């Protein structure tokens, strides 16, 4: 919530408009950006599941 | 305001179950369809679930038992 | 690896029996040496670099 969630920032928002109480983890966006700059680097980023 | 948190703690023992609990109990308030046991003064849902966990009344066995009768009875 | 087992032990063959382990295991890996070597080159997703 703290962070830089962008589209959490707008569900956190909106739940808290309803009163929900509810935030969505998802994938932090800095997380694919240090994938990036690895794959900007000389390495491929691919990550598992 | 309930100051100190002894007594849920006692009650559960582990003492990361009562957070769990009392918040699955909150949650459940806040969304609708349940009725607090406990006589509530005009507070909120989370101080509520606290005291009614504490009462003896609401447990990790008692709301899943509740809801398993739910779901069965639909 | 069998050199490094059949080398005369010291320092040198030390690390003769490493480099053969680590290359048995990067073997075991799915690792291309060649791609320590880059060919294609990535250049930034626009919105990656801000003007």
């Amino acid at each position: 919530v703290k962070s830089d969630d962008v589209n959490g920032r707008t569900k956190m928002y909106k739940n808290i408009v309803d009163g929900n109480h509810q935030m969505e983890p998802g994938m932090p966006e800095s997380f694919n950006v240090l994938l990036k700059e690895i794959r900007s680097l000389g390495i491929n980023i691919e990550l598992e599941d | 305001a309930r100051v100190t948190v002894q007594d849920a703690v006692e009650k559960i023992g582990n003492r990361f179950d009562l957070v769990l609990v009392a918040a699955r109990r909150a949650r459940q308030m806040q969304v609708g369809g349940k009725d607090p046991l406990v006589p509530e003064e005009n507070d909120k849902t989370t101080v509520i679930a606290l005291r009614e966990i504490e009462e003896g009344l609401i447990n990790n066995q008692i709301l899943d038992v509740r809801e398993r009768q739910e779901q069965q009875e639909q | 690896r069998e050199e490094l087992n059949e080398t005369n032990s010291e320092t040198k063959r030390k690390k003769l029996t490493k480099r053969i382990k680590l290359l048995e295991a990067f073997v075991q890996s799915g690792n291309k040496p060649e791609w320590m070597i880059l060919t294609v080159l990535p250049v930034l997703p626009p919105d990656l670099r801000p003007l």
